[PDB]
RNA sequence: UGUAGGAGACCGAUAGCAAACAAGUACCGUGAGGGAAAGAUGAAAUAGUACUCAGGAAUGAGCAAUUAAAUAGUACCUGAAAUCGUUAAGAUGGAACGGAUUAAGAGAGAAAACAAGUAAAGAGGGGAAUAUUCUCUUCUUUAUUAAAAGAAACAUCAGUGAUU
RNA sequence: UCUUAACCCACUCGUCUUGAAACACGGACCAAGGAGUCUAGCAAAUGUGCAAGUGUAUAUGAUUCUUUAAACAUUUUACGCAUAAUUAAUGUAAUAUGUCCAUUGUAGAUUUGUGCCCCACUUUGCAUACAAUACCGGUAAGCAAAUGCUUUAUUGAGUACGAG
RNA sequence: GAAAAAAUUUUUUUUUAGAAUCUUUUUAUGAGUAGAAAAUCGUGGGGUUUGUGUUGAAGCGAAAUACGUGAGUUUUCGUGGA
């Protein structure tokens, strides 16, 4: 067929409107897609590139877990959510979770 | 000389200054490579105004790191705070020239609780 | 908007605006009407008259009602009985009003205006 | 993008799957693509290569 | 000074053309590309909508 | 445009890229193709070898309708049909092609190439070539001349 | 291949429709965006003095 | 100091990675880098310098060229590392299978017509590995218009440079300076 | 002249800039064309406009 | 070109029509002709500087006074530089600044440039469980243990040297 | 950070110039303005689409008519350049029917095999380089009544399965 | 794919990389007018994207433990009123 992950990659390493990118600190660039684990400019972690996959983010005050087509959740919850529907990263991801849980 | 201080070396301080600048008020302060058929600067002469060139640069890997030993991102909006709680031992913010105080105060508000420190943090209050 | 006829480019509305001759200016001049008069004549918006009653609904004066004095055409600015203020020489006069800022209650008909408020109906 | 399901019955017609007289681009055909598929981490994780 | 006869438009290509709205029309097919594009479009059921 | 000229990467330098030294004046040598024969004669020379000078008959008026006449070689001559009737004719032998050279454009025709062996073919043109009519001939063929 | 159709509603779906075999053409972005540079500047007035 | 060739610096010549932006170009010199990297295979190294090349140097290929090619071993698959061409001029075609970075449309119904085999070059890739039982052909590529320019400059003696010219009639440059009987001939 | 390059030819050489007309009329030209004989053959009865040849 | 419309990936008051202003005006030339400069208070002057005091008068000051704002006062937006004033600090034997390196002053600063947590008890904020239990927190305070971090000093290596 | 110091160093920049710190020239100061462009035609480079074709011209057609002065569309030999050359020219015009085969070499990329990987044989023989032959237009020369002929010379910006 | 440290065997703290014009590492090397190139950086406007504004924008003045080899970028306080 005509579409897949590397080739995503290609059309989106660069022209993304997710991506933002440090002017003042040089060393910075961010990919800010809601499916990213991690905020990474990378096919490692692009929510575009990424086949299906497991985010936690803030949305209007309240977290959300949501997983990749495309679901929205609302600690012990999280974690078994996760657990079943999910497929290293979980791990990261709960650690994550519980840094974005303090937030008000 | 270098200025040392634990793992971060630069190696020149004393910004570089346009040739003449100190006899002429019109020639502007900040660099301008000299071009001239003869002119001391171009022709590297014995103690007088002493060229930049890329060698002096930073170390690669430290190469723009603030004494805060963190990397400096301009905020402008909460939102954009967004990635950085996921980097929060390594980036600082900084909040935007810009920013209206109200504004300004939750985003320093959010950042207490994300744990990233905040570099103009006084701030128009 | 879609037709071409009338232009929309800025500078020329502006000037248009501020060359105004004298019965284009009497009718932009024009008022929102209050909730029963707007019920009773079906009418949104009328062109302004001196012997009727506007309240103040913008500016600093946003509680007053009152009577109109005198409206002016050159200035763009309608004059209410006791928004009265003293000037630097200790002379009072009226505080300048513009339309937008008055919502218009009683408003005294004549024949003219009984012409306009059966066109309208 | 939203579609009538007339424009997209109407889409395939125009690319000449079953054409017409005038509806369809005369003489026209899609563009062949140059690689047929660009899964390249399958082929590089597929058994003979 | 500037004349009235700069080259103000380009001969742009007819094949050109044609394969640039079928590319571009089936780019709006891949549902990532669409997002990528910045849509807010997460609650969407299906991209060829 | 304009973002991208060669002026902008030499934009502080004096000589604006054009050589400090001797300079950039104008007209340098003398307006356009006068140095042919004298000072440029080299260039001349050494680039448009037979330039100078008037060769051959003068026609007065050219009127370049009487004289058109686009070719085609024999090669290319069963490619004027398409695919599926060339097998056609390859299976049966009885019959054979009649190709009319002027529906597709085409006066004269020319010898080059090698036609398939023991294909008979009916040419209808306004001109041959005498190879022409030799290769036609020899693969059983028939040349009828027609305006 | 098939995409499905919704009703005004989007609480129901209808009908499925075969995907359209225009978007298959390969997505080079390259061609749409040197292609809309070049057709975006035929559309310019003039200026001089 | 130190003396060396270019001050110890060495300078390799041609391309040092892919102008074209093109997402799929892009995505084959990827996956032709990484098996030229991997294997020892002479094949992998050679189509990816190819592919890389610029417009010029690979050509279009005819259909014709390529059956002479391939004949005397017709079981085995004609790799070209450009685009093929159709051709009127040959008659009829013995079932080839071959890949090339791009078909002519006419080309690929009459190959797929007589039941070849065209292959893309990731097809390729996945097929054959080290281009086991493969042929790399390319076409004429001097035979370019252009190049009958270049060369020992045209009117230096003997050589056969086309010159440039408004047209190439009896007035054009035919005269003085090409012939004995006006100057000196070409 | 320089080189390679084949010879200058260009006959701009008489007052050209007094001379120049861009046609950016194109289309607009085209509509009103289509126009006025559109307009001109709904005036005429329903009758067609053109004349056999 | 004249006049009327409509426009803009055009210019933005030293630009753009010479000309956004009372511009083919003032002004210059015997004359043919030549031919400028000069836009911006404020929301509102139907807010344009009342009053007192010192002044012949200009003006100034005010305990007095319009304004949200007069160091917005009709030279009225913003108000750079050249240049020049006031005070303070320093320098000062026929040039002045400068470069490379330190010094003594004088300013500035804590974001790496010490102390997580724990408890006591104030002030806030949230999240969950099925209006009140649980739990996460930020600011204040009291006191109360971490720890790390850099710089020193000596010692051990390793590398590169010098020495007897 | 700034500020003076102090040791040591340090000639007016631009500039044309064999050679400028010059008894060479331009620069009192400051602010703003201020100089390799645009079109035409041509070229190579490189990018991009299509490919013996290619470009849809002018123009037509559209429930196309804020944008749109753009976009879209074009019933089964219009024109440009290409597709064949050559000669002043009437003009003539590419191996050759023994065969859908595609002139000969020498190196030469890629492939097959032997005795999954280096070899050394073999095997196929691209690109290209260097030649060689054929053949086409012009010219010689020989013959000559003819669809002019010839084993021979030459010449061409020629050709030997296209590339634009 | 777990490394270490801190507490009091069990709790806490740090990090946990896969961007191909990219990452790790190695070694060599570094003069420059006339000249050529590449990589950056900045100004007016445009499409596209996601933002700052009267709890004060742009501008400006003075700066700043600010970042950059550098053009510059960023920011503090003061002015400023869109």
């Amino acid at each position: 067929s005509n579409v897949s992950n590397a080739l995503v990659w290609e059309l989106t390493r660069k022209s993304n409107c997710f991506i933002k990118k440090n002017k003042a600190g040089k060393k910075g660039v961010f990919l800010c897609d809601p499916l990213n684990v991690n905020y990474k400019n990378t096919p490692s972690s692009s929510g575009l590139v990424k086949s299906n996959s497991t985010n936690v983010t803030l949305k209007d005050g309240k977290v959300v877990f949501s997983v990749k087509v495309n679901q929205h959740f609302k600690m012990k919850n999280v974690e078994k959510l996760l657990q079943q529907h999910g497929s290293k990263n979980k791990e990261k991801l709960l650690k994550k979770y519980k840094r974005l849980s303090k937030l008000y | 000389a270098v200025k040392k201080v634990g793992k971060i070396i630069k190696k020149r301080t004393k910004k570089f200054t346009r040739f003449q600048s100190n006899r002429f008020m019109r020639v502007k302060p900040a660099w301008r490579k000299p071009r001239g058929i003869d002119c001391r600067v171009r022709r590297r002469y014995k103690g007088t105004n002493l060229m930049p060139s890329i060698g002096y640069g930073s170390n690669k890997k430290t190469k723009f790191l603030l004494p805060n030993n963190k990397y400096k991102y301009v905020v402008k909006n909460v939102k954009e705070m967004e990635p950085l709680i996921m980097n929060h031992t390594k980036y600082c913010v900084q909040i935007a020239h810009n920013v209206s105080s109200k504004k300004r105060k939750q985003i320093i508000e959010r950042a207490k609780q994300m744990n990233v420190s905040v570099i103009n943090a006084k701030a128009r209050l | 908007k879609f037709n071409k006829q009338k232009s929309s480019s800025r500078r020329k509305m502006r000037k248009a605006h501020f060359t105004a001759p004298a019965g284009l200016r009497r009718k932009i001049m024009s008022s929102k009407l209050s909730k029963e008069l707007r019920l009773k004549y079906k009418t949104r918006s009328l062109p302004v008259r001196k012997d009727d009653e506007v309240l103040i609904c913008r500016g600093h004066n946003h509680g007053r009602e009152g009577k109109v004095v005198k409206i002016n055409r050159k200035r763009y600015k309608i004059y209410v009985e006791r928004v009265t203020r003293e000037k630097v020489n200790g002379e009072s006069t009226f505080i300048g009003i513009h339309p937008s800022n008055v919502v218009l209650t009683k408003l005294k008909v004549d024949k003219n205006r009984k012409k306009i408020l059966d066109r309208k109906a | 993008c939203i579609w009538s399901e007339s424009a997209f019955k109407k889409l395939d017609v125009i690319y000449g799957k079953i054409h017409e007289k005038k509806v369809t681009k005369k003489n026209y055909i899609l563009p062949k693509s140059i690689v047929h598929n660009p899964d390249i981490y399958r082929i590089i994780h597929s058994d003979k290569v | 000074p500037t004349k009235i006869w700069r080259r103000w438009g380009r001969k742009v290509n007819l094949k050109e053309k044609r394969y640039a709205v079928c590319s571009s029309i089936a780019a709006s097919g891949v549902t990532s590309l669409v997002l990528a594009r910045g849509h807010r479009i997460s609650h969407l059921k299906e991209v060829p909508l | 445009a304009t973002r991208f000229k060669k002026n902008r990467k030499k934009r502080g330098h004096v000589s604006a890229g054009h050589g400090r030294v001797g300079k950039h004046r104008k007209h340098p040598g003398g307006r356009g193709k006068a140095g042919g024969l004298h000072h440029m004669r080299i260039n001349f020379d050494k680039y448009h070898p037979g330039y100078f000078g008037k060769v051959g008959m003068r026609h007065l008026n050219l009127l370049k309708n009487r004289t058109y006449c686009p070719t085609i070689n024999v090669d290319k001559l069963w490619g004027l049909l398409p695919e599926e009737k060339k097998k056609e004719f390859s299976e049966n032998k009885d019959i054979a092609p009649v190709i009319d050279v002027t529906r597709k454009g085409y006066f004269k025709v020319l010898g080059n190439g090698k036609l398939k062996h023991n294909q008979p073919i009916v040419v209808k043109a306004r001109y041959f070539s005498s190879v022409a009519e030799k290769k036609i001939k020899a693969v059983g063929g028939q040349c009828i001349l027609v305006a | 291949p098939v995409a499905n159709v919704y009703s005004t509603n989007g609480k129901n779906v209808v009908g499925e429709v075969e995907i359209p075999v225009v978007f298959q053409t390969p997505i080079r972005n390259d061609l749409i965006q040197s292609v809309y540079t070049n057709m975006s500047k035929n559309r310019r007035h003039p200026y001089a003095v | 100091g130190i003396a060396l060739k270019n001050v110890g610096r060495i300078k390799k010549h041609g391309r040092k990675h892919l102008v074209s932006k093109n997402p799929y170009l892009r995505l084959l010199v990827k996956l032709y880098n990484f098996l030229a990297r991997r294997t020892n295979a002479n094949f992998n190294k050679i189509i990816a310098k190819r592919l890389i090349m610029p417009k010029r140097y690979r050509p279009p290929l005819s259909l014709s060229k390529l059956q002479y090619h391939m004949a005397n071993h017709p079981n085995d698959i004609a790799v070209v590392v450009g685009s093929i061409t159709d051709d009127k001029r040959l008659f009829s075609l013995k079932q080839l299978k071959v890949c090339a970075l791009r078909f002519t449309e006419t080309a690929r119904k009459r190959i797929e017509d007589a039941g070849g085999e065209c292959l893309t070059f990731d097809q390729l890739a996945l097929k054959y590995p080290t281009g086991k039982k493969c042929v790399l052909l390319r076409g004429p590529t001097k035979a370019r218009t252009a190049e009958k320019h270049f060369g020992k400059a045209p009117g230096k003696p003997k050589s056969k440079a086309r010159p440039y010219v408004r047209s190439k009639g009896r007035k054009f440059e035919k005269a003085r300076g090409r012939r004995k009987s006006r100057a000196y001939k070409k | 002249v320089a080189h390679n390059n084949v010879l200058p030819n260009v006959h701009l050489h008489k007052w050209w800039q007094h001379r120049v007309r861009v046609n950016f009329s194109k289309n607009i030209k085209k509509k009103k064309r289509r126009l006025l004989r559109e307009k001109r053959r709904k005036a005429n009865g329903g009758t067609p406009i053109e004349k056999l040849h």
